[PDB]
């Protein structure tokens, strides 16, 4: 099973400015990483699909970028609303697996 | 609408039911596999299409029996196809050899 | 003949925007890719994009901000790089390069030299450097210039027009008060001069107003 | 100068045109993905060579739609070329076991 | 993203010795990578290209080797026209990629 390991764990970063999330597979899996989002009791929500390419509805606020094993999720100027918990999950080899997580303060 | 063009044409059709058909087929055989590739419709589509033409680059490839089942019927249903229009070109080319003689 | 060429500098203010050229020559195929790296002072190469004017397509760099728009111009053969937007960050000098399609860069431009900042284009004032009157000379003598004053960078110190290249020194900028500033230092053999003519050459690109300087000695 | 011999010989003409022009559609379509290798013109060039010719060692693989569209067009005109060559051997054969007959 | 290592940063050697810059690279790229020189205040300069290959116009005390993920820059006899910033660019996978650069003083 593919390992994805996101860290650190809690990332704090000042208003207005560049974050950048982190998401390392145990093995190259090309592009087939995806980001989503979780606030506070609620749903995931699907930011980032097959690591670059962007979701309608999302804002341009987001942007994804990497491929093998190092992947990245950025957010240019982060804002209040961008508090929640970040996850990645890959989609080369089954079973699709998930990232342990990351909290953005 | 001679046989050799009739059966030429419906192994082209047949050859596209084939790949549909096979990406569907493989892609639910080869989840439930650990390690497994070959699990999601647009790859295994392109999978197949490389396949068919035997190629087989090996960037993806089968792993359970029932997937590397499914990837022999595409591999004959590829080499037929395209072995059955070779054949429909040849009767073309025979037909026409005969009208620059005495036939 | 200098194959990619690129205008000297460009100043901007943040929130503006800014369209680089970069006009080749020589052999253009239809393979020809163009390519833009970004070089931050003190920093290394950044691939800031790429594009084939051929067809028009233009890849970017994913793993920065984009903030850059590749366009081609096959009449003129001019590429043009559009950037938007821009901060104290995006402040640096972008290399433009020809690629054949088989992976390196063959050539270079001269590169332009980008500056953000809110202040306002002034030209150069050049001084020139003579020695002193008690100031005793050996087997060669040293002669000099100043520039200063002057906003953005940079700055084009020639000696002679080019022909003069051994024994010169032509220090760094100093950033004072929204004005830069820098000297040139020429050596050449005792005799030789104010025999033969020795005058020092500053352009400022940013200004477009190149200005000429001899060195004279002290009356 | 029949048809068999005309098409076998347009059929190679045929395909260096799909395989010169495959080579700068590969590059164009594969840069702009991250982790694609077929991003050059004289390794896609062999890349068409072993692409054309079914083969496909696996040094080289399309991994965008386009580049896989790409591939497929080199794969058939590929089989077509070769296989085009093929029944214009045979059409040559038959046409010479008839003269040494009664025909 | 390949990712393309230069160590030292700063290269330090007394006058005609040889000298070897180092290049890694983070996953095998055969001989796709490629040798530039930059003075002060000046253009990136072809050295090397593919690995080994040199390059005419430039000295013939210039020289590569390596493959796969280790690369060599090598220079017989260092003169004074030589100091300057060695960077190394791979050709094997999108992006392009440079290295952090390394100085020769
Ligand atoms: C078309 C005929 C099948 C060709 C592919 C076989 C796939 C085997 C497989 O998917 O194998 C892997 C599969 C994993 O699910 O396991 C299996 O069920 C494989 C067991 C099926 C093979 C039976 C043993 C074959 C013995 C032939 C040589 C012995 C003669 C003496
Ligand atoms: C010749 C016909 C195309 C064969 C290669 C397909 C390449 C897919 C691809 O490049 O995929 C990768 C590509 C990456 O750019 O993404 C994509 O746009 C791929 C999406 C296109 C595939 C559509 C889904 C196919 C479903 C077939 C089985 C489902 C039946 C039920
Ligand atoms: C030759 C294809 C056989 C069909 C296999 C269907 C998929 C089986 C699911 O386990
Ligand atoms: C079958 C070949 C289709 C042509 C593709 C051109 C390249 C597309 C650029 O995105
Ligand atoms: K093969
Ligand atoms: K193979």
């Amino acid at each position: 099973d593919i390992l994805l390991t996101q860290s650190p764990a809690i990332l704090s970063v000042s208003p207005g400015e560049r974050v950048s999330f982190s998401c390392r597979a145990s093995q190259s899996i090309g592009t087939d990483i995806h980001w989503y989002q979780q606030r506070t009791n609620g749903s995931p929500r699907l930011l980032i699909k097959y690591a670059s390419e962007s979701i309608s509805g999302i804002p341009s606020r987001f942007s994804g970028s990497g491929s093998g094993t190092d992947f990245t999720l950025s957010i240019n100027s982060v804002e209040s609303e961008d508090i929640a918990n970040y996850y990645c999950q890959q989609s080369n080899r089954w079973p699709f697996t998930f990232g342990s997580g990351t909290k953005l303060e | 609408s001679a046989l050799h063009w009739r059966a030429a044409g419906a192994a082209t059709v047949l050859l596209v039911i084939v790949l549909l058909a096979g990406s569907y087929l493989a892609v639910l055989a080869e989840r439930g596999a650990p390690g497994a590739q070959l699990i999601t419709y647009p790859r295994a589509l392109w999978w197949a299409c490389e396949t068919a033409t035997t190629v087989g680059y090996g960037d993806l490839c089968p792993v359970t029996l029932w997937g590397r089942l499914v990837a022999v019927v595409v591999m004959v249903a590829g080499i037929t196809s395209f072995g059955l229009v070779t054949a429909a070109l040849a009767t073309w080319f025979v037909g026409r050899e005969q009208e620059r003689r005495g036939h | 003949q200098v194959q990619l060429q690129q205008p000297g500098a460009e100043l901007v203010k943040p929130g503006a925007s800014v369209k680089l050229s970069c006009k080749a020559s020589g052999y253009t195929f239809t393979s020809d890719w163009i390519h833009w790296v970004k070089q931050r002072p003190g920093h290394g190469l950044e691939w800031i994009g790429e594009i084939i004017p051929s067809y028009g397509r233009a890849n970017y760099n994913e793993k920065i901000q984009k903030k850059a728009t590749l366009t081609a111009d096959k009449s003129s053969s001019t590429a043009f790089m559009q950037l938007s937007s821009l901060t104290s960050e995006d402040s640096a000098v972008y290399y433009c390069a020809r690629e054949r399609g088989d992976g390196y860069f063959a050539v270079w431009g001269a590169g332009t030299t980008v500056t953000v900042s809110s202040a306002k284009t002034t030209p150069p004032s050049v001084y020139p450097l003579a020695p002193g009157s008690a100031a005793q000379t050996n087997s060669m003598v040293t002669l000099g210039c100043l520039v200063k004053g002057y906003f953005p960078e940079p700055v084009t110190v020639t000696w002679n027009s080019g022909s003069l290249s051994s024994g010169v020194h032509t220090f760094p900028a100093v950033l004072q008060s929204d004005l830069y500033t820098l000297s040139s230092s020429v050596t050449v053999p005792s005799s030789s001069w104010p025999s033969e003519t020795v005058t020092c050459n500053v352009a400022h690109p940013a200004s477009s107003t190149k200005v000429d300087k001899k060195i004279v000695p002290r009356d």
